[PDB]
């Protein structure tokens, strides 16, 4: 609650008609076109999303030495299955183990490994779970996610403050020796590469 | 710049507010919003790091609660008028004319090959950063440093919760565009890049995690021992 | 905590709004809002300390662009909630019965001689701080100290931009109300209380004016050294 | 500028409405009375102002011995001229020389010396002041009040995170050898006890 802030539907009003017409100038000097905006929208609506990072996780799973190079070198590991590009130029991905269990944010604004989970949800570029999660990981990771790491299990949280994109490879669940990649793929979320859930039980 | 917007460790912002789904845009203004990312870089004027220092200097109480891609309007507006690409009084009247004509068509121009390779180049072929340099790396793994305690008044990526805390360099990454150069127009100047670990008890003191560490990205000069 | 209300040192919240006169009250709402000031510590149930503690954990966003006097009304309402003596649901239903009779009378209710006098009192006699404790000053003038790096998540004076930060004791004020105790409920716990000087260069590094100190009034398990 | 902002008319609208019906619960509950509010905002209205503040300074102008209390111990000093209470229980003065410059905030709140000052100006209880007074002193003396300290002059800025209240006691001006303590003091502003201008010149 904000007592001075308007209501959702006059912000939405007044968002617009600025946007629309910054849009205008813009279409006029040329550097922005509909066409343009339309592939932009298109390729992260239905192009680069999370499924691309999954594919990256299974293949770990089922691949040692894939694996071993993706923990050595993320940008060169994910170009071998054709991933890559616009804010993920630079990825190290980092293990879940019984061990460690991995976080990321962005704390100074929103930086996400776009070529692997596509743009972020609003929750991860906004200012709550930004300030929390560097200061109190394991209560967040439980009140928001009702994700329990026990006290003994480190937490590492890392802080995108560079063009660096850090990724989690979380942990492949119990109880799924030898299936396919397609089916381990099933239990690959956002969540669990981001590292605010694990990957799907069962 | 000590901005609000820099909330790394910040208490009373309250809980997080998450859907249980979303779309990638919530509204066609976001689409438009979002498309200014690879408009103002395709014009080489401004890069990335001078697009995240717009937004930093946003009115916090506006930056704190505003849909997130209205920070995107407001740092290419903020450049816009700075380098007199965008006149402000023209921007008022068209704002105007679109709260009174909402369904008012775009003015009318020609499409272009050109952005429409730009974007799919940009997109799978990326923008590194990374750059090489004449020097060696000033530090290595396992180097115990302080972050500096500096508190530059533009763009720089030093989190308020990091300055002055010692920490364990992890990885030397290469050298990377520099942001307290590249995002106040003073060019790439590219700088040494390490990953270095603080644990919760140096970040927070008593109060912090007794078994959590948190990794922070220092550029060479953040960083002395 | 870590509050955005901690705002020394923040950059970026703007020019300073200084009108060239102002009246004292702006509004007949804000003598009411200031009259909670004494009716709160009258009834000695909450104090000062609390009275901030309720202000801090506003939602900042609201805190940065309210009339002041809307902090006091804020940190009143968190407290009449939370000891169960002001009903929410009430005061939702007050609310909305104001706001569409915004002239409608107050409840009828006797004066009371002993507010008059409570509040006489209270303003030419102080309500002190100053406490006897058994314990000596650990520090003296000239004294060499760090401030903690400790960052409770209840009510402190920690400002951000002195913690781990060096400074030199200049004068030992005797023992007072100690906020990190009083301020939580945890009552007066009072602990010696010392201004330490800050150079600029400390604070800020490079970017500090080269001729400049802040005074800083830290309670004894603030400080070592 | 803020978009999601209401109308300073819909603030104040809104604003009124909930305090009234804050104001109605606490008649009922016997701890607010009319009589109560009435007393409060006369006091700090007409007894209790910066007039009170400027009788100190002449004092201390006139007065070397007095001056020197004031120094001392500034609730004592202050309490001969029956100068005293809430909010200044304990004041410590700081004196404006050739070789120093003292300035006052409140970066944690809005404290302030109300016995001697009665009641905060807004603009020192608001962010702005409040964030740049402590790390810009010169910058914000000269932009905000035209107020040039030479580099050279140090510039002590008094944060006050205690019940200690920091006022300033500002240089007597040139050409006013043998001037009565009325004439005095009416060049002692709040502002000059502020330590954000100096008193008044001629
Ligand atoms: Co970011
Ligand atoms: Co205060």
């Amino acid at each position: 609650e904000n007592i001075t802030r308007k209501s959702d539907e006059e912000i939405q009003k007044e968002i617009t008609a600025r946007v629309k017409a910054l849009e205008s100038m813009l279409i006029e000097q040329g550097i922005l076109t509909t066409s343009m905006i339309d592939r932009m929208a298109e390729i992260y609506e239905n192009e680069v999303g999370p499924h691309l990072g999954a594919k990256v996780v299974v293949k770990a799973w089922t691949d040692p030495e894939f694996k071993k190079r993706l923990l050595a070198d993320g940008t060169e590991a994910c170009k071998e299955l054709g991933i890559g590009g616009l804010q993920g130029e630079d990825m190290m991905w980092v293990e879940n183990t019984d061990e460690v269990h991995h976080v990321v944010v962005c704390t100074l604004c929103s930086c996400y490994p776009w070529p692997v989970l596509g743009l972020p949800p609003n929750w991860f570029k906004e200012p709550q779970y930004r300030s929390r999660v560097v200061r109190e990981p394991r209560q967040l990771l439980k009140e928001e996610f009702g994700f329990e790491v026990p006290p003994s299990k480190e937490i590492k949280v890392w802080d995108s403050s560079s063009e660096m994109r850090f990724v989690v490879l979380p942990q492949r669940p119990a109880g799924t020796d030898g299936w396919s990649e397609e089916e381990l793929a099933t239990l690959v979320t956002r969540e669990s590469m981001i590292g605010v859930e694990p990957a799907k039980a069962v | 710049m000590n901005g609000v917007y820099d909330v790394g460790g910040t208490d009373g912002l309250g809980p997080i507010n998450r859907p249980a789904d979303e779309p990638v845009f919530r509204a066609e203004w976001e689409k438009v919003a979002f498309a200014m990312f690879p408009a103002t870089f395709r014009a080489g004027f401004m890069g990335l790091d001078e697009f995240r220092f717009g937004i930093e200097q946003m009115n916090p109480a506006e930056y704190l609660e505003s849909p997130y891609y209205w920070h995107w309007i407001r740092t290419y507006i903020h450049h816009g008028v700075r380098t007199g690409k965008i006149d402000l009084e023209e921007l008022e009247r068209r704002t105007q004319y679109y709260r009174e004509n909402p369904d008012a068509p775009l003015p009318e121009h020609e499409q272009k090959p050109e952005l429409i390779e730009f974007v799919n180049q940009a997109v799978y072929g990326g923008l590194p950063a990374s750059r090489e340099v004449d020097r060696p790396p000033k530090f290595k793994e396992g180097d115990v440093v302080r972050f500096s305690t500096a508190s530059p008044k533009g763009h720089a990526r030093r989190a308020r919760y990091v300055r002055g805390k010692t920490g364990t360099v992890v990885k030397h990454h290469g050298a990377y565009i520099y942001p307290d150069t590249a995002g106040n127009g003073l060019g790439e100047c590219p700088e040494h890049l390490y990953t270095v670990r603080f644990t919760a008890q140096e970040l927070w003191g008593p109060e912090g995690d007794p078994n959590s560490s948190v990794y922070y990205d220092c550029w060479e000069p953040y960083i002395e021992l």
